[PDB]
């Protein structure tokens, strides 16, 4: 019902809790000393008790967890109602921020090796038994050539949709979700039973790899309804119009595909990223 | 097309109650009440005044455009359009300040009445439609965002239309949108088409169709549910507009130039779809402009006051 920080296999003396880093609809992430830390206090009641035990068991697989393109896991400690995940520090700044940097160039070569590095740590989770949920350009850090996945599996247990018949919606979550996902939004879904699978996870991908080239997402211009019923048809945008090659177009032709099958593995996509030019 | 003497009068009343401010900000304002929007207490004049708050954290260079953008609300004026005192930004909270409606927001009258009649709902039609003529002719922007919930009503008996889309950043700027149950959006808008003030009349359409026969029509009840009056994932709504035939009136209980008005709004080819000029035209207002219905008498009876 508790999780101490000495069950970890970190040796755990002290921790200094410093500034904020950010602001986030899932709990508060400071700065933390332990080196240097990145810590995120999150809040649960205790309802749903069986969900925690649920999150326990879930969070004990992260602790297997262990590969240069993931975040490294440190520890976890809960009282309730106070939760804490501590993770490495990532030093720079969030891929988000990179791309939408007019002083950064990020030419076809970059774009194919940030991908692959997130192909790979993705591959590493998905062997491990463990889905993202919430692949996105704000939840990896690039570093000057060191790209790192963070917030795996957080979204489970996130509540961050918590209105009356009104569901939230961010801007840029929908164009990350598979179309098997968005036909199932509704104002009182929730985060803990969406069908979120390894597909899903190759689709956010696919709206990562569409991100890096235009240096926005997709659907940027359109509302939320507008992207909900086009996606859930399978309409989908592509690069020609800023003149990008059939070969990296081809890329979200399969990631983005309709049906869930005739989207690659990770490995595969490794595979078929490797091979531009 | 637009002119009257008694119209003429409030707004430049307005135009006087304009100046008695020049500049405002939050400690300007006592919470009145909680209708996010407030009803306020201006001190500096004696007006009691609308206050909503949009929680914004952005930097100020952003900041300062949005205010430029929203004080083109300064420029458009109309007795169908509520009036604007001004926009200020305060505390992680952008402000915009307008005419309090006494009678609140058409979908929570509706809320508290059964139905609305066919002749009230005629001169919310006009109204409707020669507010968002106005806008074309005059400042060549569309509302966007028509839906009874954007149309108030006060005790004096003027019906205007607010919270359309002047200011592009500020749309963008808000980081995160609110879908429920009901969608007001047209077939062309859902499918990432180009799009008019034909939107807008399917809206105007969808809403008065909504308010006539009192539950939102997608998706349509069954025959044993229009006789009680007299589950579904967003993406199946959505689908539906696009797909399914539109929604229609009672056959029974409406005027034929009642249902026929719906039915020109709600063809969802927008070539198709009547305009603002041939519903200035229709049979349905036409009729419904030369008739005497005590509007204020109607509203403050079901409401209370
Ligand atoms: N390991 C980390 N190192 C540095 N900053 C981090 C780390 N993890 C999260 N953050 C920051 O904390 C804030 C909260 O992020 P997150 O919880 O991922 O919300 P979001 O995905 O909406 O940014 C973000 O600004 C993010 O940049
Ligand atoms: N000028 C106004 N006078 C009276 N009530 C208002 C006014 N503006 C907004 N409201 C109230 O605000 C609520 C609508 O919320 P709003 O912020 O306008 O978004 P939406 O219209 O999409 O719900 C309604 O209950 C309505 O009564
Ligand atoms: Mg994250």
């Amino acid at each position: 019902t508790s999780i101490f920080l000495q069950e970890w296999d970190i040796p755990f003396e002290q921790l200094e809790i410093g500034e904020l880093i950010g602001k986030g609809r899932f709990g508060q992430v400071y700065h933390g000393r332990w080196g240097e830390v990145a810590i995120r206090l999150i809040d649960i009641e205790r309802d749903n008790e069986d969900q925690l035990k649920a999150f326990k068991r879930e969070v004990m697989a992260y602790r297997q967890t262990r590969h240069e393109n993931v975040v490294l896991f440190m520890g976890a400690c809960m009282s309730p109602p106070h939760l804490a995940i501590i993770t490495s520090l990532c030093k720079g700044r969030t891929l988000y921020s990179v791309v939408r940097d007019a002083k950064i160039v990020l030419d076809v070569n970059k774009t194919r090796q940030i991908a692959q590095e997130i192909v790979k740590g993705m591959g590493y989770l998905h062997a491990k038994g463990i889905l993202h949920k919430d692949l996105k350009s704000k939840n990896v850090f690039y570093d000057n050539g060191k790209v790192v996945i963070t917030d795996f599996g957080l979204f489970s247990i996130s509540g961050v949709l918590q209105r009356e018949d009104k569901l939230r919606i961010q801007n840029g979550w929908l164009c990350h979700l598979a179309p098997e996902i968005i036909r199932q939004l509704s104002p009182d879904t929730e985060e803990d039973k969406l069908p979120f699978s390894k597909h899903s996870d190759v689709f956010a991908l696919g709206t990562i790899w569409y991100e890096l080239h235009a240096r926005e997402w997709p659907f940027k211009t359109q509302p939320a309804e507008a992207i909900i019923w086009q996606m859930g048809t399978g309409m989908k945008p592509n690069l020609s119009q800023i003149g990008m090659g059939k070969e990296i177009s081809d890329i979200l032709l399969f990631c983005w595909a309709f049906e869930q099958e005739e989207r690659p593995t990770f490995t595969k996509l490794m595979d078929m990223l490797e091979k531009l030019p | 097309l637009e002119l009257d003497e008694q119209q003429r009068k409030r707004l430049e009343a307005f135009l006087t109650q304009k100046q008695k401010v020049g500049e405002l900000k939050d400690d300007d304002f006592e919470k009145i009440s909680e209708l996010v929007v407030f009803k306020v207490s201006h001190k500096p004049s004696g007006l009691v005044m609308a206050r909503k708050l949009i929680h914004l954290e952005i930097k100020p260079a952003i900041r300062n455009q949005i205010i430029r953008e929203l004080q083109v609300l300064h420029e458009c004026n109309s007795p169908y359009i509520v009036g604007f005192y001004g926009a200020f930004y305060s505390d992680g909270e952008i402000s915009i300040c307008m005419e309090h409606m006494d009678g609140g927001s058409l979908d929570q009258v509706l809320k508290k009445a059964g139905r609305i009649p066919e002749q009230i709902l005629g001169k919310v039609s006009i109204a409707v439609i020669k507010g968002l003529t106005y806008l074309r002719e005059k400042h060549k922007i569309m509302h966007r965002d028509v839906k009874p919930s954007n149309i108030l009503v006060n005790s004096r008996g003027e019906i205007k239309l607010c919270d359309f889309g002047v200011s592009g950043q500020l749309i963008d700027s808000m980081a995160n949108s609110f879908v429920g149950t009901r969608s007001y959006m047209s077939p062309e808008r859902l499918q990432g088409t180009h799009y008019s003030v034909q939107s807008d009349i399917w809206s105007m359409g969808l809403s008065l169709v909504e308010m006539a026969v009192g539950r939102y029509p997608i998706p349509p009840p069954d025959a044993k549910e229009l006789e009680l009056m007299f589950p579904m994932a967003i993406f199946e709504l959505l689908d539906y507009i696009v797909n399914e035939p539109p929604p229609k009136l009672p056959s029974a209980v409406f005027s034929l130039e009642f249902q026929d008005f719906v039915n020109k709004c709600l063809i969802k080819n927008p070539a198709e779809r009547a305009d603002l000029k041939q519903l200035m035209v229709h049979a349905f207002i036409k009729r419904s402009d030369a008739e005497e219905v005590d509007f204020a008498g109607w509203l403050c009876s079901t409401i209370g006051l």
